[PDB]
Parts: C-alpha cells; sequence; structure tokens
DNA sequence: TTTTTTTTTTTTTTTTTTTTTTTTTT
DNA sequence: AAAAAAAAAAAAAAAAAAAAAAAAAA
C-alpha cells in the first residue's frame, strides 16, 4: 500500500497542521450532566461529537447534515471516530525544553552546543545564565553566569551585552549557531588534532552536525513551543461502578493547563522576575513529568505513593505497546488436543474430532445455513447448531469439502512444526495424525497436545494449500533428505520383506510375475520370502523423457517381488533388491523424487506405509526373554578380566606400578574384555540361524527379533543391544571420571544394587543435562533468529565473478564430507576445468544438481569455485545465483523468498540434539607436499624445514584422497614427487622436544657463548658427556641477558658459510633454558640437531559470538624478515621488516609462550607466531573474508557431523554475512565519511561505487567481524531496536537522524502489522512499488 | 480438549483469553511467528495476528464475508498502528507515512 | 466547607566511570 | 629524568528477572 516510514522532528507549523484546536481550559466533563466542557480535555468542536452524527447542541442529528457544523455548539456532525483521531495543542508562553534530548545520555543538546550536561541542567531550571552574542566582552559566548556575576555583568556591561536564562536562552542559543562553519572548523581540528579523546568527541559532533544538515530539521524544534495533546479517546475517562472517574494523562494535562494558564495570568499581571521564574520552572517540570516522569529526579506520585504513568511508560517496558501487543498472542478459532495415528488416512489429509469442527466453523455454518434459509436470523441458527440438529452435519461436510487447516506443536523448532492438512470428520475425542509427518513433528504419542488453527481469507487458503501443504513439504529445509522417511515400525515390515530364508515354502520355483507371487503368498502355499526367479518389468527414462519398458527374470524373495508392485514405473529393480535399511529406503525416496518428481513420490510413500503396516501385522514381530542370548564366553571373559585386574592390583601392591597406572591398565583391560564380549554376542546374534538348506546344514543371517530390529535400524543401535545382552560398559561418576569397575552384569540378568546406583548417577546427569541443553538451545535459537531477521532475497543475479572454493574435507584421516554433498544445488562462479585441460567441463554460471554433480564426481573434479552468498554484490539483499538451490524445493530459489529466518531456524533445530607421534599411510599414491621446505638429513632421510608443511597422497586418478599435517623435522622414508605403497610407514617423527636441525654443514664454533654468565655446565650422571645449558633471562645476571646464545656454522677455513639464496651466515640462535649439546671443533651434517629445547553447544555459541580465546595463536600481521625488539618491558617486542615495504610495526608478546618462528625468518602475513586457539578477526584482517568463513563453516559442520546431524553450509554462509555487515573506514578519500568512522558495508559500498562512477575516487574500508549480539544492536532498523530492550536512545537517534526506515526488515513489518515483504506480500508490495 | 471460535476479549487488550477455566484460545508463540515467516505464507500470518487476535472493519467485514459465503479479507491496516503513530505525534516527533 | 496529599501505624549482570600504571617524548 | 597521554582493571550504580487520619488548598 505504501513504503518506508519516515521519522523526523516535530515543528510548530507541523504541530498546528496536525492539531485542530487549543484546550485553553482544563475541564474534562460536566460531572453534573454527562456532557463535556467547551475547549476542555474533552471538547466537541475541537475533537468531535461523542455520539454518531449528533451535534452537542443537537441541531443536526441527520446524515443529510453530515460535515456541516452547527452554530449553537459549533460541533461538526460526524462519527465519533474523528475524536479518536483529532490531535490538539497547547500554546506555551515560554519555550519548553524537550526532556528526551536533555537526558538521552549522550544528551543530543548538551553535545550539540558542546556544553556539559550539569551546566545546561542548571541553566534550564532557572538558577544560572548563559551568554548570548557576547561579542567584545570579557565573557565567552558559551559562558554561563549566576546571580552575583550576572549583577557583575550588568554593572560592567549593562550596555549592549545580553545574557539570558532558561529554555528561552537555550532556544536563542540554538537559533544563534551556525552549521557550515562548525563543520569546517571541526573537520580542520580532526585533520590536525591528534588527541584520541578529542578525535572521538569531534567525530561524534561532526557526524551529528552533518546528519542534521542532511536533515531538514531545525535545532529550535528540539525546544518545545507548542505542545501537541492526545485525542481524548486514547486517554479515556472510564467511570467505575460508582460515582468516581479513575487516566493519569488526564491529570497531567489538567496540571499542565493550570500551570500554563496561571503563567499567562501572571505575565498579564506582570509578576516579578522570581515569581515568573518559579512558574516557568514548574511548567517545565510538569511538561517533563508528562513526557517522562522519573527521568528527572524524584518523580511525582499517583494514587498514594506509587508512580503514575507517562508517555514513555505507554511506550516503554513490557506494558509498552511494542512489547504489550506485538508478541506471542492468543488466537480465536483455535483448538488443541492429544493426538493419535489413524494410519489409513493419507499424508495429504488429517483427522479432526467432529466436535472441534462444530465449534470451530460456527460463522461458516451460519453462512451456509442462511444461504439455505433454514433459520434466517443468526440467533436461531446459533440455537440450531448448539442443539446439534440433523441438517448441520451436511453443512459441516460442505464447508469441510475444501478448507484446509493448520496443525501445530508447542515447541515449534523447525518450520514443519506448523503444517497444512485437509481435515476429515472423525468420531471420538482425539486428532488422528498421519504417521510419517510425526517424525517431522518429532512428536511421540506420549500425550503431546497439538493445536489447530483455521485460515480465513481465500488467499490464506491458497498459501496453506500451496506452501504449508504436506505435498509441498516432503524434504527438509536444512538439506535435501526426505523428512518423510518412515521411522520405526513399517521399516521392520519392509526389512521383513526383502530378507531371505534359505529353505521354506515357495523356495525353488519360478513365477511369471508379482501378481501370482502375492496370490501364492496369501494362499499360504509359499513363504513370505525365498530365493525364486520371477519375471519383472521396469520402465526406464534414459531417453529424452521417454519410457522404455523392458522385462526379464530376476532372482528375488517372495516378499520382495510382492513389494515390487508398489514401485512406480520409472524406478529400476536393483534399488529394491537389497535389505532395505532405513538409509536404503531413505535413498529410495531420494531417487523417487529426483527422477519422478513429487506426486509419484507421494503415492509411493502412501502405499509403502499401508503395505508395510499390513505385512508387519502379518509378521507377528514379537520380543521375548529367550530372544536375547548371553554367550557363555561372557562368564569366561569376565573371569579372565577379574584375574587380570587382580594380577595388576597385586603388581601395584608389589610396587612395580603406580595407583594411576594401575587404574589405567585396569580400565584398559576391562574395556578390551567388553569388546571381546561385544564381538562374541554380535557373532552369536547375527548368524545364529543355522539350519538345513534342503540338504544338511547352513548358517544364514539370524531371524531373532532383536537383531532384525537393530539391523533394520528401526530403533536403537549396537550399543543398546550390547547393553541388553552384554555388559553395559563403564560408567563415569558425577565428577565425570570413568569408574574403575565396569558394569559386569547385563540387563537380561539382574543388576546389583551398586551397578544400578551408578547407572542412576549417569542417567540423572544425562536428564538434567538434557533439560539445561533444551533451555540453552532455545535461547541460542532465539539469538540466531533475531540477528538474521532482516535478510531476504531481492535480486536474481549480482553478476559477480567471485565466489568461494569448495573441496572435500579430511581432518587427517578419512574424508569426512565429499565434494558432491558440499557442492550440490549451487551455482558455479567459475567454469569447471577438467584435467583434460582446455576443457570447459561446465558453464561458468550454471546451477549444479545431482546429474551434474555425478558428472563431476566421475570426472574426478576435486576443487570447484562456486558462487556464495558472502560474495554476493546485492545492495540491501542477496542475489539468487549467489544462494543457489532452495532446499525443500527443486527449482532454484525464487525471488523475494527470505532465507535468513529459515537458515537460522534450521541451524538451531539440532541445538537440542547436540551435546553440552607418527602416521601410517593407508592408501597407495604418489607423494605431494604443500608449504614445502625440506632437506636430506645425515642419514639420507628427508626432514622438513617448514612448520606448516602438509603431505598429500595424490591418488592413482590424481586427486588428493589423503591429507595429513606434517610437524617440523618429521622423519620421511621417501620424498616429494615419489610413489609410496599403500600401507608403508613414511610419516613419522618425534613430537616432543623442538629440534635445532641445521640448514648447512660446517664447523660449529662458540660464536657468542659465555660460560658461567650466560650458560651453565650441567653434568649428566648416567654417561659422563655433559652439555652446556643456556639459562633463561631472569635466572642469569642481566649482563649475560643481552649476550645471545648463537650457533654460527663456518666452513673448514673458519669463514662463514653463505646459505643458498642469501648471504647471511647460518647463525642459529637459541632461547633460554636450552641444553646446547654440541661443542666447539665439530663439523655437522645437514639436518642435524644442535641442542635439546625442552567443546559442544557453548563452543558453537562462542564461535557465533567470535569471542577471543584464552591464549590466541598469534599470527604475522605483515610480511617480511622477522626480528627481535626491546626485551622484558612487560612483553618482548618483535618487528617485521618487509623487504620493500615499511618495517616499523612492532608487536608485544608474552615470551613465556612456546614460540615458533626464528629470529631471521622472512614470512608472509597471516603466519602463525604462537600456536594454539585461533581467533576469527585476525584471520579476517590478515587472510580475508573467505578464510574465516571457511574455518567457521568447517568447525561447525564438524561439530554437527560429530553429533550425527547434517546441515547445508549456506545457512552458516548467510549468518556469517549478516554477522559482518558493519565495517570501519580506512580513509575518507573523496567521500565525506570520516576516516575512523564505522559504517554498514552496503552504505559505503553504494556510496563509493557511485562516486567512482563519476570522476571522483572511492574510499578505503575494512570489514569488521562483529559479534552476533553486537551486530543485532548495530542495525539501521530502529523500529526493531525500539522493540529491542529500549526506546529512549533508539527514538532519539531516529528523530535526530530522521531516518526513512525501509520496510526492508521482518519484525518491523509485523510490529507495525503490515504485510511481510518476503513471500506473496513481496510481490504485492512490488505492485505498490510499481504504483509509486 | 479445548478450543474456541468467538468468545470474550481481554480487558487490557482485544486479544483472545487463554486456558480452559475461562473460555480462551490457543497461544500463538513468537517461534510460531518465525516459522510462519519461514514459509512464504504472508496473508496467513497477518490475518492471524490481526483479525484472529482486531480491526473493526476487518472483523465485521470478515463476518459479512463468511456469513455471505465469501472467503476474502480487506487487510487494510490495524488501528494499533494509528495508536502508535498518534502517540508518537503527541511527542515532539514528526513521523509519517510516505508514498 | 470539601477533597487531595502526606505521614504514621532482592539479587545478578552489564556498563559506565575513575584511578593507577605503563609507554613515549621532551 | 620527568611530565603527560593512553590502557585497562576494578567498583558500583542502574536494569531486569497498605490503610487511616490530620493539615492544607481550593
Ligand atoms: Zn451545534
Ligand atoms: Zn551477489
Amino acid at each position: 500500500e505504501f513504503d518506508a516510514i519516515k521519522i523526523a522532528l516535530a515543528s510548530p507549523d507541523m504541530i498546528r497542521s496536525w492539531s485542530f484546536g487549543e484546550v485553553k481550559k482544563p475541564e474534562t466533563i460536566n460531572y453534573r450532566t454527562f456532557k463535556p466542557e467547551r475547549d476542555g480535555l474533552f471538547c466537541a468542536r475541537i475533537f468531535g461529537p461523542v455520539k454518531d452524527y449528533e451535534c452537542l447542541c443537537g441541531k443536526y442529528k441527520r446524515l443529510k447534515h453530515r460535515g456541516v457544523i452547527c452554530e449553537k455548539c459549533g460541533v461538526e456532525v460526524t462519527q465519533t471516530k474523528v475524536r479518536r483521531e483529532r490531535m490538539g495543542h497547547i500554546e506555551l508562553a515560554s519555550p519548553t525544553a524537550h526532556i528526551w534530548f536533555l537526558k538521552s545520555l549522550p544528551s543530543r543538546i548538551g553535545l550539540l552546543l558542546d556544553m556539559p550536561l550539569r551546566d545546561i541542567e542548571r541553566v534550564l531550571y532557572f538558577e544560572s545564565y548563559v551568554v548570548i552574542e557576547g561579542g567584545m566582552t570579557n565573557l565567552e559566548r558559551q559562558q554561563i553566569l549566576t546571580e552575583e556575576q550576572y549583577l557583575d555583568a550588568l554593572e560592567e556591561f549593562g550596555d549592549e551585552f545580553d545574557a539570558k536564562m532558561g529554555a528561552e536562552a537555550i532556544q536563542a542559543l540554538l537559533k544563534s549557531m551556525d552549521l557550515e562553519q562548525e563543520c569546517e572548523q571541526l573537520r580542520e581540528e580532526l585533520n590536525e588534532t591528534n588527541s584520541e579523546t578529542k578525535r572521538k568527541k569531534l567525530t561524534k559532533r561532526i557526524k551529528l552536525l552533518e546528519a542534521f544538515v542532511q536533515s531538514g530539521n531545525k535545532p529550535e524544534w528540539m525546544i518545545l513551543t507548542v505542545l501537541p495533546v492526545l485525542p481524548p479517546d486514547l486517554r479515556p475517562l472510564v467511570p467505575l461502578d460508582g460515582g468516581r472517574f479513575a487516566s493519569d494523562l488526564n491529570d497531567l494535562y489538567r496540571r499542565v493547563i493550570n500551570r500554563n494558564n496561571r503563567l499567562k495570568r501572571l505575565l498579564d499581571l506582570a509578576a516579578p522576575d522570581i515569581i515568573v521564574r518559579n512558574e516557568k520552572r514548574m511548567l517545565q517540570e510538569a511538561v517533563d513529568a508528562l513526557l517522562d516522569n522519573g527521568r528527572r529526579g524524584r518523580a511525582i506520585t499517583g494514587s498514594n505513593k506509587r508512580p503514575l504513568k507517562s508517555l514513555a511508560d505507554m511506550i516503554k517496558g513490557k506494558q509498552g505497546r511494542f512489547r504489550q501487543n506485538l508478541l506471542g498472542k492468543r488466537v480465536d478459532y483455535s483448538g488443541r488436543s492429544v493426538i493419535t495415528v489413524g494410519p489409513y488416512l493419507r499424508l495429504h489429509q488429517c483427522g479432526l474430532p467432529k466436535k472441534m469442527a462444530l465449534e470451530l466453523f460456527k460463522p461458516f455454518i451460519y453462512g451456509k445455513l442462511e444461504l439455505r434459509g433454514l433459520a434466517t436470523t443468526i440467533k436461531a441458527a446459533k440455537k440450531m447448531v448448539e442443539r446439534e440438529e440433523a441438517v448441520v452435519w451436511d453443512i459441516l461436510d460442505e464447508v469441510i469439502r475444501e478448507h484446509p487447516v493448520l496443525l501445530n506443536r508447542a515447541p515449534t523448532l523447525h518450520r514443519l512444526g506448523i503444517q497444512a492438512f485437509e481435515p476429515v470428520l472423525i468420531e471420538g475425542k482425539a486428532i488422528q495424525l498421519h504417521p510419517l509427518v510425526c517424525a517431522a513433528y518429532n512428536a511421540d504419542f506420549d500425550g503431546d497436545q497439538m493445536a489447530v488453527h483455521v485460515p480465513l481469507t481465500l488467499e490464506a487458503q491458497l498459501e496453506a494449500r500451496a506452501l504449508m501443504m504436506s505435498t509441498n513439504n516432503i524434504l527438509s529445509p536444512a538439506n535435501g533428505e526426505p523428512i518423510i522417511v518412515p521411522s520405526q515400525d513399517v521399516v521392520l515390515g519392509l526389512y521383513y520383506m526383502t530378507r531371505d530364508c534359505v529353505n521354506a515354502k515357495g523356495e525353488g520355483m519360478v513365477l511369471t510375475g508379482p501378481k501370482e507371487a502375492e496370490r501364492l503368498y496369501r494362499s499360504g502355499l509359499a513363504s513370505l520370502h525365498a530365493r525364486v526367479k520371477v519375471r519383472i518389468t521396469e520402465y526406464e527414462k534414459d531417453a529424452n523423457g521417454e519410457l522404455v519398458a523392458k522385462t526379464s527374470l530376476k532372482d528375488t524373495t517372495v516378499g520382495r517381488a510382492i513389494l515390487w508392485m508398489i514401485v512406480p514405473k520409472g524406478l529400476p529393480y536393483s534399488i529394491v533388491n537389497q535389505a532395505l535399511g532405513k538409509k536404503a529406503i531413505s535413498k529410495m525416496l531420494n531417487t523417487c523424487y529426483r527422477i519422478l518428481g513429487l506426486k509419484p513420490t507421494v503415492i509411493f510413500a502412501d502405499q509403502i506405509m499401508y503395505t508395510g503396516f499390513a505385512y508387519a501385522a502379518r509378521s507377528g514381530a514379537s520380543v521375548g526373554i529367550d530372544d536375547m542370548v548371553i554367550p557363555e564366553k561372557k562368564h569366561e571373559i569376565i573371569s579372565e578380566a577379574e584375574a587380570e585386574v587382580a594380577e595388576i592390583q597385586e603388581q601395584f601392591q608389589s610396587g612395580l606400578v603406580t595407583a594411576g597406572e594401575r587404574y589405567n591398565k585396569v580400565i584398559d583391560i576391562w574395556a578390551a574384555a567388553n569388546d571381546r564380549v561385544s564381538k562374541a554376542m554380535m557373532d552369536n546374534l547375527q548368524t545364529e540361524t543355522v539350519i538345513n538348506r534342503d540338504g544338511q546344514e547352513e548358517k544364514q543371517v539370524s531371524f531373532n527379533s532383536i537383531y532384525m530390529m537393530a539391523d533394520s535400524g528401526a530403533r536403537g543401535s549396537a550399543a543398546q543391544i550390547r547393553q541388553l545382552a552384554g555388559m553395559r560398559g563403564l560408567m563415569a561418576k558425577p565428577d565425570g571420571s570413568i569408574i574403575e569397575t565396569p558394569i559386569t552384569a547385563n540387563f537380561r540378568e539382574g543388576l546389583n544394587v551398586l551397578q544400578y546406583f551408578i547407572s542412576t548417577h549417569g542417567a540423572r546427569k544425562g536428564l538434567a543435562d538434557t533439560a539445561l541443553k533444551t533451555a540453552n538451545s532455545g535461547y541460542l535459537t532465539r539469538r540466531l533468529v533475531d540477528v538474521a531477521q532482516d535478510l531476504v532475497v531481492t535480486e536474481d543475479d549480482c553478476g559477480t565473478h567471485e565466489g568461494i572454493m569448495m573441496t572435500p574435507v579430511i581432518e587427517g584421516g578419512d574424508v569426512k564430507e565429499p565434494l558432491r554433498d558440499r557442492v550440490l544445488g549451487r551455482v558455479t562462479a567459475e567454469d569447471v576445468l577438467k584435467p583434460g585441460t582446455a576443457d570447459i567441463l561446465v558453464p561458468r554460471n550454471t546451477l549444479l544438481h545431482e546429474q551434474w554433480c555425478d558428472l563431476l564426481e566421475e570426472n574426478s573434479v576435486d576443487a570447484v569455485k562456486v558462487r556464495s552468498v558472502v560474495s554476493c554484490d546485492t545492495d540491501f539483499g542477496v542475489c539468487a545465483h549467489c544462494y543457489g538451490r532452495d532446499l525443500a524445493r527443486g527449482h532454484i530459489i525464487n525471488k523475494g523468498e527470505a532465507i535468513g529466518v529459515i537458515a537460522a531456524q534450521s541451524i538451531g533445530e539440532p541445538g537440542t540434539q547436540l551435546t553440552m607421534s607418527s602416521i601410517q599411510v593407508k592408501n597407495k599414491g604418489s607423494i605431494k607436499l604443500s608449504n614445502v621446505k625440506s632437506v636430506v638429513n645425515s642419514s639420507g632421510k628427508l626432514v622438513i624445514t617448514s612448520r606448516n608443511t602438509e603431505l598429500k597422497l595424490i591418488d592413482e586418478f590424481g586427486r588428493t584422497k589423503e591429507s595429513y599435517k606434517v610437524p617440523y623435522g618429521a622423519v620421511l622414508a621417501k620424498g616429494d614427487g615419489e610413489q609410496v605403497a599403500g600401507g608403508e610407514t613414511v610419516a613419522n617423527w618425534d613430537p616432543h622436544t623442538m629440534p635445532v636441525i641445521t640448514e648447512v654443514s660446517g664447523f660449529v664454533r662458540f660464536t657468542d657463548m659465555i660460560d658461567g654468565q650466560t650458560i651453565t655446565r650441567q653434568t649428566d650422571e648416567l654417561t659422563g658427556l655433559s652439555s652446556l645449558v643456556v639459562l633463561d633471562s631472569a635466572e642469569r645476571t642481566a649482563g649475560g641477558k643481552d649476550l645471545r646464545p648463537a650457533l654460527k656454522i663456518v666452513d673448514a677455513q673458519g669463514n662463514d658459510v653463505l646459505i643458498p639464496g642469501t648471504d647471511m651466515p647460518a647463525q642459529y640462535f637459541l632461547p633460554g633454558k636450552a641444553i646446547v649439546q654440541l661443542e666447539d671443533g665439530v663439523q655437522i651434517s645437514s639436518g642435524d640437531t644442535l641442542a635439546r629445547i625442552p567443546g559442544g553447544l557453548p563452543r558453537v555459541a562462542d564461535l557465533f559470538e567470535a569471542r577471543r580465546p584464552k591464549e590466541p595463536a598469534i599470527l604475522a600481521e605483515i610480511s617480511g624478515i622477522v626480528s627481535f625488539g626491546k626485551e622484558t618491558k612487560g612483553k618482548r617486542r618483535l618487528v617485521i621488516t618487509p623487504v620493500d615495504g615499511s618495517d616499523p610495526y612492532e608487536e608485544m608478546i608474552p615470551k613465556w609462550r612456546q614460540l615458533n618462528v626464528f629470529e631471521g625468518e622472512r614470512v608472509e602475513r597471516g603466519d602463525v607466531i604462537s600456536d594454539g586457539p585461533e581467533a576469527p578477526h585476525d584471520i579476517l584482517r590478515l587472510r580475508g573474508v573467505h578464510a574465516v568463513t571457511r574455518y567457521i563453516v568447517n568447525e561447525v559442520q564438524d561439530v554437527y557431523r560429530l553429533q550425527g546431524v547434517k546441515i547445508n553450509d549456506k545457512h552458516i554462509e548467510v549468518i556469517v554475512r549478516q554477522m559482518l555487515r558493519k565495517a570501519t573506514i580506512v580513509n575518507a578519500g573523496s567521500s565525506d565519511f570520516l576516516e575512523g568512522e564505522q559504517v554498514e558495508y552496503s552504505r559505503v559500498k553504494i556510496a563509493n561505487r557511485e562516486l567512482e562512477a563519476n570522476g571522483k575516487v572511492g574510499a578505503t574500508y575494512s570489514r569488521d567481524l562483529l559479534g552476533i549480539t553486537k551486530a543485532s544492536l548495530a542495525t539501521e532498523s530502529f523500529i526493531s531496536a525500539a522493540s529491542f530492550q529500549e526506546t529512549t536512545r533508539v527514538l532519539t537517534e531516529a528523530a535526530v537522524a530522521g531516518k526513512r526506515d525501509e520496510l526492508r526488515g521482518l519484525k518491523e513489518n509485523v510490529i507495525v502489522g503490515r504485510l511481510i515483504p518476503a513471500g506473496t506480500g513481496y510481490a504485492y508490495h512490488q505492485d505498490a512499488m510499481r504504483r509509486r | 480438549m479445548h478450543a474456541r471460535s468467538t468468545g470474550s476479549y481481554s480487558l487490557v487488550t482485544q486479544q483472545p483469553l487463554g486456558g480452559k477455566a475461562q473460555f480462551g484460545g490457543q497461544r500463538f508463540g513468537e517461534m510460531e511467528v518465525w516459522a510462519l515467516e519461514a514459509y512464504g505464507a504472508a496473508y496467513t500470518l497477518q490475518e492471524m495476528l490481526t483479525v484472529k487476535s482486531d480491526d473493526v472493519n476487518g472483523r465485521t467485514k470478515m463476518y459479512k464475508n463468511i456469513v455471505d459465503g465469501n472467503h476474502q479479507m480487506e487487510p487494510g491496516m490495524p488501528e494499533s498502528f494509528n495508536v502508535l503513530l498518534k502517540e508518537i505525534r503527541s511527542l515532539g516527533i514528526n513521523i509519517e507515512l510516505e508514498d
């Protein structure tokens, strides 16, 4: 309908434009009759008639006279709605100061005039003075005076000089100030002045002044001269049940009117200066309390001693209108009850108890009734329906013929927790709910009470049936897996289908088709499953969307062939020819959707449900005590473990071992025994079925119910069945330390008092942790949504060439996430270059869906440059191509559809599910190295002279299937560009001790080694060959402190050896506390040692907050040769000298850290200095946007994968992009924004973009990595901030800025109550945007 | 079991009451608001929080549509926006709509 | 003479500020 | 060697999770 709301400062002309009268008298109501008073708080002509089209005099009650005013009472005959709307005003003889700017803190006025707040406060309340146009006097223009020095000024300068007091003086000051000169002088001071406090206050002053210049407001408007007054209806006078009239705003306005009238009367009578001073002070205080009571000192009171309510109160606090009525409300036409299944229903449809239908649709039934004319009047229709007469049910069916409704759950974590369905009228008193969707609702049938809502407008029906419909909601938003996977029971039946018994009825014949297979099964002539060749037909779509029907014999189980019918035509048979695990069936649905679209998937899933339930009933799948088996070896294994622990305890008693070591070995052997028991029982379970084959004997997979359950993946896991049959492992204590004695017994047998007691400790710890985790996950999810409420898709394509690089992930072991998953559904930024080089494998800006991804996979594409949202160049939004596929839908994301909310919600949903040496290369491939700087040691092996080195095993194809981080000086049996057999130990090293391996070879002279002052001669008591020991700084004398321990290699001639690539000698300095092994007169080989140098959900939350770690891993700010600086000035100083750049940057370090780099090393920026936790912000400002984003996504993905839940990275991409929206300027350039000024990225981006579009230059900036909560605070949407914990500062800033608040943003549209500019409304809004 | 179609409004605000002892209605939470926002469904959220929890023309005309058999809404604008706007106007604040 | 006002019969967290210490230049 | 600016670390102040009778003023 309209566009961005505009805020600004009120003006007296604006005020009188809005107002339509003055309340010159303080009366409210006659209180003898019920008529009002003329020009009172309730007035007729000023506001309007109390009643509908009735003059107060009563001259014109007729609609014909609408609009024309009477003359007896001068009342415009009109609806009383005008009274709700018409403002008013009060003329103020003296200017009144606006309290909001007086105590905004930072007070706008105090710092606009550049004046302290105490002084201006004293001046306002009429106990001081202020110089106005001081000119050629002994008095500064800004100076304040008091009574005695006011008299002094009168004496010396009773002439032209003028000094005033109070709000009138402040108004004169505000009129007598200049804007452009202030900007000029302040800019000059900022350019020249170099005091940081001065710089800060000046940038604040200049930003405010230049904004106000940008604003059309005038400073005197900050001073009130005419006071607007509320319409009477919004300040109602409610008569209680008796002769009494209880709103305090009426009292405040009455007091203000009385004070103003008395001030006018005194001025007419010309009361002395002190009396008018006091009256003005009282009027100012009255206006202040009216606006803000309690903002000033001790507030006025209401009833007895309790404070009354002011306008700020009306707007602030929980009772404030934003927090009062824009929040979780209650809803009519809503219901709730506990839920049941009714499996015979369909996922496109839901149950609903008949009574709920009766009460919910009363107006609908009334409309259909009066349409049929069964009872014309509404009251009779109400009587008919409450009587529950016969015909009403026909009407109910008619209205329910097509009228979907919303079903909801209380803990609405992810968006499927609300969902649209078609009701069917069901008897009873509980809601039948479709089975599979419950898993999406994660709502067990423990007694969960779900609620129900009903859309009203046909557009809402369209939205529900088109958007919130189960048919339209089959895949998760977090990722593409079908959320409709069957959960626990029907999966058992299907597993029972596709499993073979070697010999039974119906084993060893042939069938022409599945139909006779079902016929024979139902006959009981054949078993449910047996290997049998049967002819089946498939219908393949390899052609250009054309069916090809082929047929052939296939060996299969009877149940499997019976299942084949339910498959749609498109799919093949190999997919069903397996055991059909939960993952297997999940990918079955995945294939069905990916090949045959949606409706065939829906029908297929429905029939899967029905048939699997039916045949699970046929199964008689049971469970019994005998069905669990305890291997006899459990007794023997436990006996062996008891003997071993007794032996180790005796060994400890013998003193060979310690208590700690004793306990460690004991728990190790207990765990090993438990593993043996687990293997024994699993073998006993899986293949227990040993039977004749129709011959002698055969062993097959077991048909015990428990193994069918576990292997089917219906419920549980290996650990739980391990608990059921065997020992339930080792329990920890409340302190968390694992207990020495495991749970020797198992559940099937009895558990002693103690084992149950400890298990209860553990379980209760888990329960309390679950409760705490629930609360914390809820709070964190709240944070994630509120930070990301704004972001929305607004453009298709940013036309950007720039994107992220995506590769598989290897932590130092197996690849944990492949390239196919990370890249799917995403539009490539750069084309794919296969290693058939000079091959554009795919276009440059195309979406990558499953067929393309598989093409890439078989093409062995390892690293792909893909578009990302962070790289999006969308002004005030995001480009669709930057975002790629909209998961939960097939097509690319559509225009307008917002994604921040769904991203936050998806990432937050599993917050409940979260938790609160040497290397043996396995694969065979050639050796590649990264960050490579190595040398052949004396022994001939390859050692690495680069800390950040990493080894890749280039596979036979060419891709890096294995990657491992190589520490320093590692032992390599091979080298780069060579071949290593699979399973050959090349990666090995000594993790302890930091080596002093030498780059070059030559005599090792004592260059700068002072004995007895710098180093000490410590003798070894084992062999005899001692070693010089370098002390630390503090232990030695200060004289030896500066004397460095240096090891300079020299050739046979004694001259320095020039290291290749440079001329500096091979000096190898040492740190403190270093044992210098070698001595003078010894030549060394290359790579030879010289001396012996001695998480859960909160983690994710901190990563969002990006909190600095306890000991950050310091990185190199700037590239260049490193060097040491001043020593022990609290911290040691390092300086990097770029070879050509500027050196003087120095960095302090607490030298107690185990440093990494040597003194004479030349490095690139963003290079680790101290090792440990890594901050994000350093990565941003040194590596860049891509590095920090990649780290964050990798870590969070690792966490969620560790917990077993998968989430698409794009959600983290968008939350990170929002997290970094702000930035700090580096230079103003041609732009007017100040140097250190902090500004939102998009603003300066568009600004310098347009500036460079002209001949002018842009500006330099630096993106800032702001914490999520801080970013939420720092948002241009002040309406959001107004509803965010405060109104005073927010509205002061908005008014002084006069910001035209974009409808962009999400909560704000809800807060004002207008439509979302995200979904349909977006499109609608565009029409409005097209209209304007 | 409990539901409601058209009962009494709360004294402090024109919103449905809650609970069973008093004939209230189900409570729509803010996470449910976020989920609605998650779906593209726009009119649903607006009417649910506006006419199913205010506008005199909106609810009256909805009654007329439903009794007439029409299923359609004039969204208009819910007067609470006007309450806030004129409250701000009473303050020395020039806040206004735009084209 | 009547009505309104004044007086007598809770703890935790965060942020803002101020003081002291440390670094730098004269 | 000494003065002054800047840093940061501690402290505390602010925010958020009742009726009856007498005196004074109109
Ligand atoms: Zn009249
Ligand atoms: Zn873009």
